[PDB]
RNA sequence: CGCGGGGUGGAGCAGCCUGGUAGCUCGUCGGGCUCAUAACCCGAAGGUCGUCGGUUCAAAUCCGGCCCCCGCAACCA
RNA sequence: UCCUCCUAAAGAGUAACGGAGGAGCACGAAGGUUGGCUAAUCCUGGUCGGACAUCAGGAGGUUAGUGCAAUGGCAUAAGCC
RNA sequence: CCAGGGCUACACACGUGCUACAAUGGCGCAUACAAAGAGAAGCGACCUCGCGAGAGCAAGCGGACCUCAUAAAGUGCGUCGUAGUCCGGAUUGGAGUCUGCAACUCGACUCCAUGAAGUCGGAAUCGCUAGUAAUCGUGGAUCAGAAUGCCACGGUGAAUAC
């Protein structure tokens, strides 16, 4: 529909549908449809608009989408500004959770290039 | 039309006691609302500008006036008298209707919306803002657009100060951080 | 407006799910349904969401109890 | 070609003893290039150790304008 | 995310910081207790965590509480 | 002094004649190949187009200046 | 050979292997006309968009333009539609 | 001798392996079938709490008797419709768990979130001829903790040798 932002496809099982909203993995998904008392088996179009509304009515709780981005992105800025070790790593675009920087770690540092 | 009346009523009086205004003419008032999309992608695709026309038209309700370049610039790889964008200088009640059709729905529909700038003003109160995508307006199929072609709209004010202009916008509530 | 150069501008009913049945002109298609409303949008309650930040000592007081 | 072990001399420490303690990672400030002249009141930077800024200079003063409690003095050791 | 119970630091640094508290404003501290985490009374202090070989000041301030001290003391000098 | 021509990747050359994208060769770097180097093989980067100014929307290019290299002339005397 | 200014001594004209620069065309619209409009360059704000696209306002005022070099002229426009 | 740091550093290079690129596949649901081990500051049922990692409880078991521990591919149904897609699982955040004085450097694991490169790899190059290769899961040593490493076990199970 127009849920929160726009995880709005169709002919996609409701759970898999809602996974596409940012900030929501399958866990939260089933937690939603179940809490909204729906059916993960359904295709969004077939789902009553009178239900989809209850889905927004559902997603209101879990922090999500843009708000989430703002929070976490703020958490990172919180760190680089903190001057903390990890903050320094983010500042260097290098692995955080202690890894082998001497070898792989290519994910963080960007694709092999230089 | 509707909130235009709202303007004619509350807004007018409210402001008369706001900026302790004298004559009714002393009140600033919306004038012309323009929509513009400097597509700039037409330089390679002439069939694309039309898509933009369909866009504004969808949001305006009236054929957008296309804009030709005013000067040639290699940095943007364009030449004189060359198409480059679509605009719509709608006014009167139409402008009003576009306004209600605007703030009441599309604005709240802004993805990741938090608030809206209170800063942006021309030095005369005339306001400016930039939408990020065409879908924010209902009428757009959303699914049928071949591309996100955000644009930006400007609202002319008969206001002189940037301040008095803002108060006019505050009359219609109209977001703002 | 010049004749036949503008899309079929027309009234439609903005039936939001929030209750605001505001019927206005546009030029969309048949009619229209919206999730929220300008009347029901948290640009006026999302404020409270924005406020609460910082305060390490407190969450620390949770990770405490002694 | 005549171009530093002095980069390891501050590592040799004893160049400073801030507010009653030595070692403290610090360095020369490019603004008041201190030397054992009229004192030094090193600023405490959030990272990179202390920013010894000679003693009395706008920057050393503007940090006062900010949050001065970060700033402290230092003798010279040797 | 470790030692769920009993946020940890140690007496030598603990007690010494306490002495630094009641004695009001204070001079830099010589701690090797990099592992220790910050606590309320540690706020605003100029404690110097011993780094890879010599101390570096860590002017703890509000936000810097939940973390361990060494986390503000980079050990690997680098390019 | 005069005339003529040229100055582009590390080297040497095209494209400049026609203004809107600087290509080839060797060399260089990475991997391979080999016990090892070469040869061979696969993949890549790399050139403020002498400099200064000018013209144009745009200058390696079109125009002038300067510096450098080079060819011709430098006659009757 | 032809055009523009300087030399040229305030009419014209006025030489040099004097100084500077152009032309050997272009267009059926860039011509005629009626109607209409008027810049450049900047400061401020504005999705992509940045020094430089498009948009809105402000200062400014022909510093713009004028098929092509210079000159004189040009808004009553000759200039732009 | 002691503390802290360091052996985990990272512009890059190579070897060796894990996991994927998906439909003979992922996913939920139901269910069938081993071997070989280890264990006394060790394995620790069942039971209760916790989404879980685990936690409180406390049998049993120094052993064909107890536990670690229900094997997994497989089988049935359902679903997913050839998309970077319910593939992929890195990376990152948040919240935790456990060990051990101690988890920042620098542990493992859980949960919530995120969801990158990859749509079968250039030149080149390796292992393998049988219950081997391939593919799946289990245990053991080392060990508080800490494997895709290694050592061992069984399941499944080919092709081709002119």
């Amino acid at each position: 529909a127009r849920i929160a932002g726009i995880n709005i496809p169709d002919h996609k099982h409701a759970v898999i549908a809602l996974t596409s909203i940012y900030g929501v993995g399958k866990t939260r998904s089933k937690a939603i449809l179940a809490a909204a008392g729906i059916a993960e088996d359904v295709k969004i179009s077939e789902l009553s608009e009178g239900q989809i509304d209850t889905l927004r009515d559902e997603v209101a709780k879990f922090v999500v989408e843009g708000d989430l981005r703002r929070e976490i992105s703020m958490s990172i800025k919180r760190l680089m500004d903190l001057g903390c070790y990890r903050g320094l790593r983010h500042r260097r675009g290098l692995p955080v959770r202690g890894q082998r920087t001497k070898t792989n770690a290519r994910t963080r540092k960007g694709p092999r290039k230089p | 039309a509707k909130l235009h009346d709202y303007y004619k009523d509350e807004v007018v009086k409210k402001l008369m006691t706001e900026f302790n205004y004298n004559s009714v003419m002393q009140v600033p008032r919306v004038e012309k609302i323009t929509l513009n999309m400097g597509v700039g992608e037409a330089i390679a695709d002439k069939k694309l500008l039309d898509n933009a026309a369909a866009d504004l038209a969808a949001i305006s309700g009236q054929k957008p006036l296309i804009t030709k370049a005013r000067k040639s610039v290699a940095g943007f790889k364009i030449r004189q008298g060359y198409p480059i964008g679509c605009k719509v200088t709608l006014r009167g009640e139409r402008m009003w209707e576009f306004f209600e059709r605007l703030i009441t729905i599309a604005v709240p529909r802004i993805r990741d919306f938090r608030g809206l700038s209170a800063k942006s003003f021309d030095g005369r109160g005339n306001y400016s803002m930039g939408v990020r995508e065409q879908i924010i307006f209902p009428e757009i199929d959303y699914d049928k657009v071949d591309r996100v072609r955000g644009l930006d709209i400007t609202i002319t004010t008969t206001a002189k100060s940037d301040e008095e202009g803002r108060a006019l916008l505050a009359a219609f509530d109209f977001p703002f951080r | 407006m010049k004749k036949d150069i503008h899309p079929k501008y027309e009234e439609i009913t903005a039936s939001c799910s929030c209750g605001n049945v505001m019927k206005i002109r546009s030029t969309v298609g048949h009619d229209l349904n919206l999730d929220v409303c300008s009347k029901c949008h948290p640009f006026f309650t999302g404020k409270q969401r924005d406020v609460a930040t910082g305060g390490r000592v407190d969450r620390f007081n949770k990770r405490f109890n002694i | 070609q005549l171009q530093y072990t002095p980069q390891n001399r501050s590592k040799d420490n004893g160049r400073v003893v801030v507010e009653g303690v030595g070692n403290l990672m610090h360095h020369i400030a490019r603004c008041c290039q201190p030397i054992p002249g009229d004192e030094i009141v090193g600023f405490i930077t959030q990272g990179r150790g202390i920013s010894v800024h000679r003693a009395d200079c706008e920057q050393l003063a503007e940090l006062r304008s900010h949050a001065p409690e970060r700033i402290v003095d230092a003798v010279w050791g040797e | 995310r470790s030692l769920k119970k009993g946020p940890f630091i140690d007496l030598h640094l603990l007690k010494k910081v306490e002495k630094a508290v009641e004695s009001g404003d204070k001079k830099p501290l010589r701690t090797w207790s990099r592992r220790s985490t910050i606590f309320p009374n540690m706020i605003g202090l100029t404690i110097a965590v011993h780094n890879g070989r010599q101390h570096v000041p860590v002017f703890v301030t509000d936000e810097m509480v939940g973390h361990k001290l060494g986390e503000f003391a980079p050990t690997r000098t680098y390019r």
